[PDB]
RNA sequence: CCGAUAACGAACGAGACUCUGGCAUGCUAACUAGUUACGCGACCCCCGAGCGGUCGGCGUCCCCCAACUUCUUAGAGGGACAAGUGGCGUUCAGCCACCCGAGAUUGAGCAAUAACAGGUCUGUGAUGCCCUUAGAUGUCCGGGGCUGCACGCGCGCUACACUGACUGGCUCAGCGUGUGCCUACCCUACGCCGGCAGGCGCGGGUAACCCGUUGAACCCCAUUCGUGAUGGGGAUCGGGGAUUGCAAUUAUUCCCCAUGAACGAGGAAUUCCCAGUAAGUGCGGGUCAUAAGCUUGCGUUGAUUAAGUCCCUGCCCUUUGUACACACCGCC
């Protein structure tokens, strides 16, 4: 009832995007850089925000206590960077204190949804070459 | 169950024929809550079959330069859209999106250089990735030169045009597109 | 022309023409090309790919 | 309150020598009048305190004739000195701001005045060649053939 | 320069190397110019190995 | 397709025509009820808020853009 | 349950405010607001005519934010796209001279106060007012 | 595709199956280890590129002669 | 008097042609009589065993 | 590469290699990076939430006065090899599909034998010969020009609009630069004045210490506009005000107010491109006393089509012909 250290820290990132999601024992909130998830910036991809609660309910994450803190890219990979390291938390919450019995029964529900979820997107960016306007467009040739 | 855009539960809807019925992905497998997200579904061949048809349509309408990357407007246009067809029709919008998909895509084409000399436009049958390509294509474009010089926004020429095409009425640009590659096939089958 | 045949069964002819080639038209046409020395001595005609 | 046409309507009204179509909001129709841009157009009315949310033909006679007052008389109606055209005259010296077909001749006569004492800008604007040193080079075959 | 060339690759080979290569370029005695190359032994030209196998004026 | 000068403001024969017959179809937006009643388009917008305050249409969408009605239900 | 503007829409808490800064007539609001464009890079003059409590709401809860900021700062905030005409865009910065008045407007209202260094943070008053609108207006998006 | 052995890598594999065929086995890592101390490969990448095809020779070896 | 549409299952890729490699050609089975298998030319992504829409039956694709 | 095989064994190039990206809750650590926990605070709270919520508020190397490296930095290591499975294949080389996996094709750098009378003598105290050398083709100083316009062409920027423009609000980066041998020129926080471009004091930074949590744009959300050369577009031009420079006219740049031209998606043709790619979108470096529509990089949003062919255009190889061998720009 009053019992102390007890708590993750897992993060999730994707495009230079970083969010490290702090997991505690206490009631059921999450929290993303002080704010609401509902109160989220991009209101029109905020049910990517609030999806992976849809999944797994409200009853596990209900044991839980969730402040993520984010820095770098921009407003989608941010949005991405936080339900990537929101599902990666609790998941990995139960593996630490509960039997992974549990977390089998809901890995598998986050992978057969969206891989991404647990796993980071590796494409980053490619560099420009000194011929063209990006990484593989060329400036445009004339013959005559 | 999954609510699509928060509702328009895709456990209903059907597919009529067998040709298109594994490269539609509305079932509750490919059934997402929002047509966003970073699937790689052009990494290798075959891989866009499974890419939800609400994603692909989202994707296939930021066109022509001024919009290009912005997805969560062309999002936002699907949603309304949506909104759109549903209230003017009462079934629902991925019964209708799904119908009129079938009814775009163009069941045959033509090589139109089966003769490299000179062109004799042999008759050719499409494969079922193809009509899903051409007839996305087709009410994309046709949505986008609706709304082009007229007070209509885009939302609501891309309604139109979809019940257009869902049931077929010689005023669907895709429908018309579609009735032209078949008559033309027909002409030198 | 089989189905539009009055007969029920018809066999379609065949056109025999033999044909007399210079070795400039018969280059040109494509109907012979040039072989390695060792390659001109070989008189067998050149198989049919039938299969 | 986007009922009927309000029986005191104007769909062509004539300020100064120009007409105003009525149908425009106010302050995107009096810039149809020379020498009154959207910036001028917006203080002017704000100063007058008149509803910007209505038409042009939603003024009455004496908004109308009021809104006239005040563009002619900027000074005095407390407008910022450097929201005029012709600050710092260079024939008086007077701060003012020009509305008509008065910039029409002033611009004349500043276009003379050059042309007079045979300064560059006066010989290039007479032999009708770009005057603030760009490059005629490749551009400007339009107003030539 | 066919003597002095060959007489420095001989001098080479003898300290002891994998290979070397000498390349003289220019006019002598005519307006053409010609360039000779004297080479022996194994000689590398791509890659990172090059900077740290390969001593070049 | 010349022009199409469409009204700035309600007539008599347009202010009553939406009173009586735009809430009876299904589909309300700004765009299709202003090329349907030849009116401009802020007349349209301006007019449709009115009618959502007097309590004959309802408000589905409202976004900045694309803002959607439709008419009572009936039963 | 205690409500704190993180927890609240930014865009009804800002309107919210300036209605309140709008009703309490005492915000000091310079004569030329009504000529002036907010920045720079803008064309037009802001359509609201109290855009000055909109932009003081905006930056009472930017500083609440984030405490420490000048006038410089803010600029950063309030600046954005010029279209340069025919050359292409660039960033431009927002008006120093709104920025500043905003800011002794809010030092006046005893609201915002100079910091141990550089820039202006809010006053334990200021914060308390920021808390208490931010819970009537959870309480009105709420029902 | 483009997985096609270079003649370098192909014949450190042969070489050391030849000399090392009882210190090898069928497991990929084992071989990879043994293929440390066994020969000298300065580069990881053709360290585990040889221990590869040493696997997929010694498989095809177990059940039948090749050129080795 | 007019052949129905029907539909056909892939069989097996035979491989590209028309000269470009625009369209490859395939052996097709019917499924209302599984024992008729021909050979059409078709056109996009093709792989085996998934199933494509025919306007007529008799014509066989030869190359091009 | 494998196989046929008068070849066997090799070498260069390819590959390998270096750098970079992608995974390591494994290792070594960080007051010039932090994170949790705790102590004071500031507010909302009180319905009471109380180990309640927020705080880029202050602190716990103010060295006796917490621990740790997940996030950040950078070193050493690991990790992927067609490894496993199924199918095809001479059942060889390898190819296809799938599983597990961060990754089952991350981008570059380097890059052979040789050729192109390819470009550079205007990069050089690289350089032969020729020219000039006191009324100089040396060198300095002043002014002008390199911008000059009936026209043609190339790289581009901005647009033709409502998938939009304007107004306001919300809101997220990463490369990377920064005060000088000569050398005169730095990045700028904070406060004060003006509407602006700007000016004046007070500092900080030779730098993960300061700018700077680089509060970037696009985008997102609300307002107005309403298919109209219109609130699209901002060319042209007038007046005024600043900044740098000894010097601003032939406008250096920037700012304010005025005018508002073509442009209603573009013929024949033609360019670039396969995944964080194209494209939209801004930001640094170089150029710089003043300077980006250029270029070089970086980040943000982020697609359609394709996993093939020799049809067009080229290139390579083999055979073949040759009176060419300075090699068809030949010979004759
Ligand atoms: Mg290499
Ligand atoms: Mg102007
Ligand atoms: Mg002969």
């Amino acid at each position: 009832s009053k019992g102390p250290l007890q708590s993750v820290q897992v993060f999730g990132r994707k495009k230079t995007a970083t969010a490290v999601a702090h997991c505690k024992r206490g009631n059921g909130l999450i929290k993303v850089n002080g704010r609401p998830l509902e109160m989220i910036e991009p209101r029109t991809l905020q049910y990517k925000l609030l999806e992976p609660v849809l999944l797994l309910g409200k009853e596990r994450f209900a044991g839980v206590d969730i402040r993520v803190r984010v820095k770098g890219g921009g407003h989608v990979a941010q949005i991405y960077a936080i339900r990537q390291s929101i599902s990666k938390a609790l998941v990995a919450y139960y593996q630490k204190y509960v039997d992974e019995a549990s977390k089998k029964e809901i890995k598998d529900i986050l992978i057969q949804y969206d891989r991404t979820l647990l796993v980071a997107d590796p494409r980053r960016c490619e560099s420009k070459k000194f011929g063209g306007p990006g990484a593989r467009a060329r400036y445009q040739k004339s013959y005559r | 169950d999954i609510k699509l855009f928060g509702k328009w539960s895709t456990d209903d809807v059907q597919i009529n024929d067998i040709s298109l019925q594994d490269y539609i992905a509305v079932k509750e497998k490919y059934a997402k809550y929002l047509p966003h997200s970073a699937g790689r579904y052009a990494a290798k061949r075959f891989r866009k079959a499974q890419c939800p048809i609400v994603e692909r349509l989202t994707n296939s309408m930021m066109m022509h330069g001024r919009n290009n990357g912005k997805k969560l407007m062309t999002v936002r246009i699907v949603k309304h859209a949506f909104e759109i067809i549903h209230l003017l029709t009462g079934e629902n919008p991925l019964q209708v999106l799904v119908n009129a998909i079938i009814n775009s895509g163009p069941r045959e084409d033509s090589t139109r250089i089966g003769r490299a000399g000179t062109v004799r436009r042999q008759a050719v049958d499409v494969s079922p990735l193809r009509r899903v390509n051409q007839a996305i294509w087709l009410l994309c474009t046709g949505a986008r030169e609706a709304a082009f010089r007229n007070i209509k926004t885009i939302a609501e020429c891309l309604a139109d045009e979809l019940i257009n095409a869902a049931k077929g009425s010689s005023n669907s640009y895709a429908i018309k597109k579609k009735d032209e590659l078949e008559r033309v096939a027909k002409s030198n089958r | 022309i089989s189905e539009a045949s009055v007969f029920d069964a018809y066999v379609l002819p065949k056109l025999y023409v033999k044909l007399h080639y210079c070795v400039s038209c018969a280059i040109h046409s494509k109907v012979v090309r040039n072989r390695s020395r060792e390659a001109r001595k070989d008189r067998t005609p050149p198989p049919r790919f039938r299969p | 309150m986007s009922l009927v046409i309000p029986e005191k309507f104007q769909h062509i009204l004539r300020v100064l020598n120009t007409n105003i179509d009525g149908r425009r909001k106010i302050a995107f129709a009096i810039t149809a009048i020379k020498g009154v841009g959207r910036r001028y157009a917006h203080v002017v009315l704000r100063k007058a305190d008149i509803d910007l949310t209505k038409r042009a033909g939603e003024l009455t006679e004496d908004e109308v004739e009021r809104v006239i007052t005040i563009m002619q008389n900027p000074r005095q109606y407390k407008i910022p000195d450097w929201f005029l055209n012709r600050q710092k005259d260079v024939k008086d010296g007077k701060y003012s701001q020009v509305l008509a077909n008065g910039l029409d001749n002033k611009l004349r006569e500043d276009l003379e005045r050059l042309k007079k004492i045979r300064a560059h800008r006066g010989l290039r604007h007479f032999w009708g060649l770009r005057v603030r040193g760009q490059h005629t080079k490749t551009t400007g075959r339009r107003g030539r053939t | 320069v066919r003597r002095a060339c060959y007489g420095v690759l001989r001098f080479i080979m003898e300290s002891g190397a994998k290979g070397c290569e000498v390349v003289v370029s220019g006019k002598l005695r005519g307006q053409r110019a010609k360039s000779m190359k004297f080479v022996d032994g194994l000689m590398i030209h791509s890659g990172d190995p090059v900077n740290y196998y390969v001593d070049t004026a | 397709r010349d022009k199409l000068n469409n009204l700035v403001l309600f007539d008599k024969a347009t202010y009553d025509k939406l009173c009586k017959e735009v809430p009876n179809y299904k589909l309300i937006t700004p765009a299709v009820v202003s090329e349907r009643l030849k009116i401009r388009g802020s007349l349209a917008r301006a007019a449709l808020q009115e009618l959502l305050s007097k309590g004959l249409i309802k408000l589905v969408s409202k976004h900045r853009a694309q803002v959607i009605y439709t008419r009572n239900t009936k039963g | 349950p205690g409500v704190t503007v993180k927890d609240v829409n930014q865009q009804e808490f800002v309107r919210a405010l300036a209605a309140f800064l709008k009703k309490s007539g005492k915000l000091k609001v310079p004569e030329w607001v009504d000529t002036v464009k907010l920045a720079k890079h803008k064309e037009l003059a802001p359509y609201d005519e109290n855009w000055f409590y909109t932009r003081a709401a905006s930056t009472a809860r930017h500083l609440y934010l984030r405490g420490g900021a000048g006038v410089g700062s803010m600029t950063k905030i309030y600046g954005g796209r010029q279209r340069n005409g025919v050359m292409p865009s660039h960033f431009s910065r927002g008006s120093k001279s709104v920025a500043r008045r905003v800011l002794q407007a809010l030092e006046g209202l005893k609201m915002v106060e100079k910091d141990q260094d550089g820039g202006r943070k809010l006053t334990p008053q200021g914060q308390r007012d920021l808390d208490r609108i931010a819970g009537q207006v959870a309480a009105a998006n709420k029902k | 595709m483009g997985r096609v052995r270079t003649k370098t890598v192909k014949k450190a594999a042969r070489v050391i199956i030849e000399k090392y065929y009882t210190r090898l086995g069928n497991d990929f890592h084992t071989n990879k280890r043994v293929c440390e101390e066994i020969a000298i490969i300065p580069s990881k990448k053709l360290r585990n590129k040889i221990a590869g095809y040493v696997t997929h020779l010694m498989k095809r070896i177990q059940r039948g002669p090749v050129r080795g | 008097r007019v052949q129905p549409i029907k539909l056909a299952r892939v069989t097996k890729v035979l491989g590209r042609t028309g000269s470009q490699g625009q369209c490859t050609q395939v052996r097709v089975e019917f499924m209302d009589d599984t024992s008729r298998s021909i050979i059409r030319n078709v056109k996009g992504p093709v792989r085996e065993g998934d199933v494509l829409t025919l306007l007529e039956s008799e014509r066989e694709a030869r190359r091009l």
